[PDB]
């Protein structure tokens, strides 16, 4: 199994091991579950490029990366 | 000091403010005010305001909640 | 179901004591020289789509950029 | 050519900052960045400013290195956040201009067509204001040289908008400003430019003594151009001249009277309201 | 001067409080009522203030 | 293996001559190919930028992760000018202190394609400088030199000396022919 | 799926929209204060937002305001009444004078009157006299005045009005004048306009004295026009 | 497991960009990401902030592609100081400075990769010359009232140096969150630099302006004082014996003798002498 990097815009990597038939949801809900966060809040940015569906192997990924968690921030009234 | 805090006190003008016309003066810093949206009141003035600017029922500033003379 | 969800979010909004109104006329706005990023404004030069000039009941004429869930065709002043 | 510039305090704030990132050594850290503007008309204002890489020897001053790559990146990022500004030129902390910047401004030049350069004190242990700033011409001479291209000056000025204004002024409670009361600051300007018209004349004796006293070549411009100073400071001891000083200042001296005459009386006024209303109340007090 | 600030800080801190609308008396009441009139509104029978 | 692997092209007027297959420069253009296709097949975080030769120091493409742009800023080099060896090696050295990822090692290829016009000690102090601060330098001779790359071996040699054998000139054959014939032996290392 | 997920998607994005007040400016206070009227009542001041080119916002145009912060949003062109919608666009094609017989004469001095000083203004000028404004048709009844002013209507259409004469009249004592000043100004935007004002013994008659306060609102909607 | 009495330093840099920025963005909500540190566990610093691509509608602000986001916070790393994202901030004009129910929305997941999170709100419509309106909030955690959410073992973050306000005690303030107190750091070499931004070079302290002018102006405000001197006459021999509590009441209008004169004295003297001063200073320092 394919063990990946998430690093923040802080900055405290949340190292996390993976299937590597996971496509884009089930690493979603898997940070979102250990983030305490809800999963629509959410954005995972991988070589100047954002996921939305598709399969992660075949997005790109060997057995380490350095992918890019963003939060999409909001504000308003 | 005291001409910091006559700064200070223009907080209170703001932007979004009503339009009304002065009517007649009751005591120091403090008159009444007849308001554009159509009903009469008895504000407070503030200090910063010079008395030389208000006799033939001017158009004046009030504010909206609190609608005292700004 | 998941349209069926949007479908149900749809009649929430819409409960029922609408307030009547009258359609003055219908307007069209261009857009301008050149919009901010990062102070753009979605209800501005950005909408190519119609427009309407509203008076309501209580006597006081309002504007709305997006005119909703109606047709724009079908609407007359 | 360009008249004059105008420099928001979001620039040479922002530049102290970049001062402080990286001049921990502190010793020859010529810092390097690039600014943004408009030159809505002759005259021109910068409002924006960013930063990019520079290391460089003591001596050897020809190595040097302005990133191509950095400057394209964050100005394509910049645009992709504000669409209006656009690049002027730069700012190097050094406190003299220096040697190999005119290299950088021919570098440079291909993005801009007339990139100013802005020297920022940001040490200002000298009186005065910051913020100089040059901009590159031809100055062909008579001597031989073919052309030279070894800047001049250009006016600057702190400007101001509605928003930092506030910023500045809420920023500045750490020090007592006298410039509300009159008749004060205006003496002590008086005493600036007098510090500031020595501290200048100082450094043209250092110089001329300088090259006067065997080191240094005479330079052959200068000496002459600086003739033609010594030819005006006009005589004092001058008939018609002190004629007409004594017969402005007895016109002046008049409204300083009746300004006197005129503040008397309300003072006394002042003295017996205060005195007929203490009276009179503490008649009806006792 | 420093009851001067003083009255201006605390100005700045009163002038958020409400106004206070203006009206005629028609006639006074039993029980310590009058009948005011508003401006553009009818008429009340309001109570009165113990100063 | 990771660093930032900083190719130089000489842009002389002696490298106007045809001496190698129609030009130096055409060699040249598939020498940096080769090298920037060799850091392709390597860890794809390594990058590759270049200093030209020419009368002053001109960095063309600062350091980047890609291989396109380069070969695109290959063309129009247009060879006049002077050969200097000192503030290229300078300017080259200075220009990996800026690194985005400062654990790259220190790597500098060199194409020394005129006989470089220079002083021993001055070149000896100047390896001293690079080798005190962990930074290696291989350098590929190309064509004539003042007896072909006497001075520049003893270089090498007291760069990666005192027992460390990190560099390896190579020389180059006296001979018209492909720029693979002048890559057989550093097809991996020199 | 198909386009019901497109449709929904948008019908949820419309729903964040809000409303937008319409007021007027009466003057330009300073570079970013701005005195403005809310037609329904209360005036206030507000401010631009930075962009909207403030040297277009002249005293008596009407502009778009936000809700919360009251501020300046986006200048609107003049508007337009929708009684007067009615009385624009509403009238249906209409074949040309070869059916309208016997009235030749009478046919041909309209034509000098509408169609000559504006299809062929150069002619007036090189005489050197201002064109007639307008005309007056009377006669028995029956006689095709109507059906004369439908012929000139389908001619070239170029801003035709049809005023009934007697939705001019309101419940109010305004709201009469006030029409006639929107269908003028409504004249003075689109400049080769063509007023029809049928029946006309209506609104218009006599001058009376002491007569009724209801004829004072009928002669006081007269002598304005 | 305590949150102790906090505070937050703001660079002079970031409190600038934050006004210029949601002043530029006037009638709606800008946004925008905090740099900093946190230099202990007691305090928060914030050296820095940037701003980002929106897109804004009537009542709300959303953000755009993040590779922004993340291309920026690398690109800044390789320039100088590599902070990270202690926080965001936004804007709400003419509100009331408070935390809304779609601002503590997001604050849950700002929240959620550090502890350490602060939310700051600025105006740009109630700050005025001398004070720019300004909080830094936190987050509390609404399962937990029971217990104390500061233990206060000092009394810094209290009734001390601020209060409470009103609007943000409706819509939150101590409930949801709470406020924490902004303190500024002022290094030596911006220090020095902030207090000489206004003064000139001393062409303009040695000038005399003209004597023309000088002479017309002079003239000018004499002429008004005559008939300003004039009204003070009647002004004061009438003075109806009746005292100043109506005095005031009848002076309300458009009377303006006894205020005018004093006003008047003060330009004609503060610019007369000091030209005449600087005549000397001209005609005996070059000679
Ligand atoms: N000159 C004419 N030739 C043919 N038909 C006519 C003529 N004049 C009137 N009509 C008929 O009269 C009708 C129009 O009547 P109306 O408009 O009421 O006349 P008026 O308004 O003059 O009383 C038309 O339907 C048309 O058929
Ligand atoms: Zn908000």
């Amino acid at each position: 199994p394919m063990s990946l990097a998430i690093h923040s815009t802080t900055g405290t990597r949340y190292d996390l091991a993976v299937p590597p038939d996971e496509t884009v949801e089930g690493l979603r809900k898997r940070l979102s579950q250990r983030l305490k966060v809800p999963k629509e809040r959410l954005a995972l940015l991988h070589k100047d490029t954002r996921l939305s569906s598709g399969k992660l192997q075949e997005f790109g990924v060997g057995d380490g990366s350095k992918l890019t968690l963003v939060p999409t921030v909001e504000a308003g009234l | 000091e005291f001409l910091h805090a006559q700064e200070e006190v223009k907080r209170i003008q703001s932007i979004p403010l009503v339009i009304g016309q002065f009517l007649e003066a009751v005591d120091q810093n403090t008159a009444i005010v007849g308001s554009t949206t159509g009903s009469n009141y008895y504000v407070r003035i503030l200090s910063t305001i010079d008395r030389e600017l208000l006799k033939p029922n001017a158009s004046v500033a009030l504010h909206k909640h609190s609608n005292a003379l700004v | 179901d998941k349209i069926k969800e949007n479908s149900e979010k749809i009649k929430v909004n819409k409960t029922l004591p609408y307030l009547v109104s009258n359609v003055i006329e219908l307007l069209d706005v261009d857009p301008n020289d050149q919009e901010e990023d990062g102070a753009n404004i979605d209800l501005d030069s950005q909408r190519k789509g119609k427009c309407a000039v509203i008076k309501t009941s209580t006597r006081q004429t309002y504007f709305l950029p997006v005119i909703g869930l109606v047709d724009a065709e079908k609407l007359k002043p | 050519a360009v008249q004059k510039v105008v420099v928001h305090p979001l620039v040479l704030l922002s530049v102290v900052d970049h001062f402080n990132r990286i001049g921990k050594v502190g010793n020859q850290k010529r810092v390097v960045g690039v600014l943004l503007g408009s030159w809505q008309k002759k005259v021109l204002d910068v409002s924006n400013s960013f930063a990019v890489p520079f290391d460089e020897d003591d001596k050897d001053d020809s190595v040097w290195f302005l990133d191509h790559d950095y400057l394209e990146n964050m100005y394509g990022m910049f645009k992709k956040v504000n669409a209006r500004e656009r690049i002027v030129g730069w700012y190097h902390t050094g406190p003299k201009l220096h040697k190999n910047d005119i290299a950088i401004n021919e570098l440079m030049k291909r993005y801009c067509p007339n990139s100013v350069l802005v020297i920022i004190d940001v040490k200002p242990k000298d009186l005065g204001l910051p913020t100089e700033a040059y901009i590159s011409v031809e100055e062909v001479h008579d001597d031989g040289t073919p052309t030279s291209k070894t800047f001049e000056h250009v006016t600057s000025e702190i400007g101001a908008e509605e928003a930092e204004e506030v910023g500045v002024e809420h920023l500045l409670r750490d020090i007592k400003d006298t410039t509300v009361g009159t008749l004060s600051q205006r003496i002590t300007n008086q005493v600036h430019g007098l510090k500031g018209l020595n501290s200048k004349l100082l450094d043209i004796r250092s110089y001329l003594e300088k090259v006067a006293t065997g080191k240094l070549p005479i330079n052959h411009q200068i000496i002459y151009q600086l003739q033609d100073v010594f030819n005006l400071l006009p005589d004092v001891s001058l008939q018609e001249f002190v004629k007409a000083f004594y017969l402005k200042t007895n016109d002046q001296m008049v409204v300083v009277y009746l300004a006197s005459l005129i503040r008397s009386v309300v003072a006394l006024h002042n003295l017996i309201n205060n005195k007929i209303a203490n009276r009179d109340a503490e008649k009806k007090e006792g | 001067l420093n009851a001067k600030v003083r009255l201006l800080r605390e100005e700045l801190q009163l002038l958020q409080e409400q106004g206070s609308y203006v009206g005629e008396v028609v006639r006074a009441m039993d029980k310590k009522k009058v009948l005011v009139k508003v401006h553009p509104e009818g008429k009340f029978v309001v109570d009165v203030d113990k100063n | 293996v990771l660093e930032s692997t900083m190719v130089c092209v000489d842009n002389s007027e002696y490298m106007r001559n045809g001496d190698f297959l129609p030009t130096r420069l055409q060699a040249q253009q598939d020498a940096v190919n080769i090298v920037c296709h060799s850091k392709t097949r390597s860890n794809p975080e390594n990058n590759v930028g270049l200093i030209t030769l020419a009368n002053d120091c001109e960095v063309l493409t600062t350091l980047t992760p890609d291989t396109g742009r380069i070969l695109s800023k290959l063309h129009t080099v247009q060879p006049k000018g002077k050969i200097t060896f000192c503030t290229g090696i300078r300017v080259a050295h200075l220009a990996l202190k800026h690194r985005q990822g400062k654990n790259h090692k220190m790597r500098i290829i060199a194409f020394v394609g005129s006989p470089v016009e220079d002083n021993e000690k001055d070149l000896v102090k100047l390896a001293k400088r690079l080798k005190k601060e962990k930074v290696n330098v291989d350098i590929i001779n190309f064509g004539e030199e003042e007896v072909n790359t006497e001075k520049l071996t003893a270089f090498v040699n007291t760069l990666n000396g005192k027992d460390g054998t990190g560099s390896h000139l190579v020389t180059v054959p006296p001979g018209p022919s492909l720029a693979d014939a002048l890559i057989s032996s550093p097809i991996l290392a020199g | 799926l198909t386009k019901q997920y497109e449709k929904s998607e948008n019908d949820l994005k419309a729903l964040q929209s809000v409303g937008q007040i319409v007021g007027e400016v009466l003057k330009q206070l300073t570079e970013e204060k701005f005195i403005v009227k809310a037609t329904n009542g209360p005036r206030y001041v507000v401010g631009c937002r930075r962009q909207l080119d403030k040297s277009k916002l002249k005293p008596g145009t009407r502009v778009a305001l936000d809700m919360t912060t009251l501020t300046i949003m986006r200048y609107l062109p003049r508007e337009v009444d929708p009684l007067v919608y009615n009385m624009s666009h509403e009238d249906p094609g209409n074949v040309s004078y070869s059916e309208i017989g016997g009235l030749s004469e009478q046919i041909r001095e309209l034509r000098e009157v509408i169609e000559l000083p504006l299809t062929n203004p150069e002619l007036f000028q090189r005489v050197g006299i201002i064109p007639p404004k307008g005309c007056l048709l009377y006669g028995p009844p029956g006689t095709g005045k109507t059906l004369l002013a439908r012929a000139v209507a389908s001619q070239l259409d170029c801003n035709f009005l049809k005023v009934v004469s007697s939705s001019i009249v309101d419940k109010y004592i305004g709201e009469s004048a006030r029409l006639i000043r929107e269908m003028f100004n409504y004249a003075r935007d689109h400049q080769p306009c063509i007023i029809f004002m049928d029946e006309i013994d209506a609104i218009g008659g006599r001058r009376f004295s002491e007569g009724t306060s209801a004829d004072r609102e009928i002669q006081r909607t007269l002598m304005e026009l | 497991a305590v949150d102790t009495a906090e505070q937050v330093y703001i660079s002079s840099l970031a409190l600038l960009k934050m006004l210029k920025h949601g002043r530029a963005g006037v009638p709606m909500e800008v946004m925008g990401l905090m740099l900093g540190e946190f230099v202990d566990d007691y305090t928060v610093r914030v050296i820095d902030v940037f701003a980002m691509p929106q897109s804004g509608t009537g009542v709300s602000v959303e953000a755009v592609d993040p590779v922004f986001q993340a291309k920026m916070l690398d690109m800044l790393k390789q320039t100088g100081r590599p902070e990270m994202v202690v926080g965001w901030y936004h804007s709400h004009p003419g509100f009331g400075c408070w935390l809304s129910g779609v601002d503590i929305n997001t604050q849950q997941s700002f929240e959620a990769l550090s502890e350490r999170a602060v939310a700051v709100v600025v105006d740009p419509i109630q700050s005025v010359k001398g004070k720019v309106v300004i909080d830094a909030f936190r987050l509390i955690n609404a399962n937990m009232m029971v217990l104390g959410h500061e233990p206060r073992q000092t009394t810094s973050n209290l009734g001390h140096l601020n209060k409470p306000s009103i609007q943000a005690l409706i819509h939150g303030l101590n409930r949801h969150y709470y406020s924490i107190t902004i303190n500024y750091r002022k290094n030596e070499l911006e220090q020095k630099m902030l207090l000489n931004l206004h003064k000139k070079s001393w062409m303009e302290g040695l000038t005399l302006q003209d004597y023309s002018e000088h002479c017309k102006h002079n003239e000018s405000v004499v002429k008004e004082m005559l008939e300003l001197a004039k009204n003070y006459n009647k002004a004061v021999e009438e003075e109806d014996k009746m005292t100043p509590e109506q005095l005031a009441i009848k002076n309300v209008g458009k009377q303006d003798p006894k205020r005018h004169l004093e006003e008047h004295v003060d330009v004609l003297m503060t610019s007369n002498i000091v030209q005449c001063l600087a005549a000397m200073l001209d005609t005996v320092v070059f000679k």
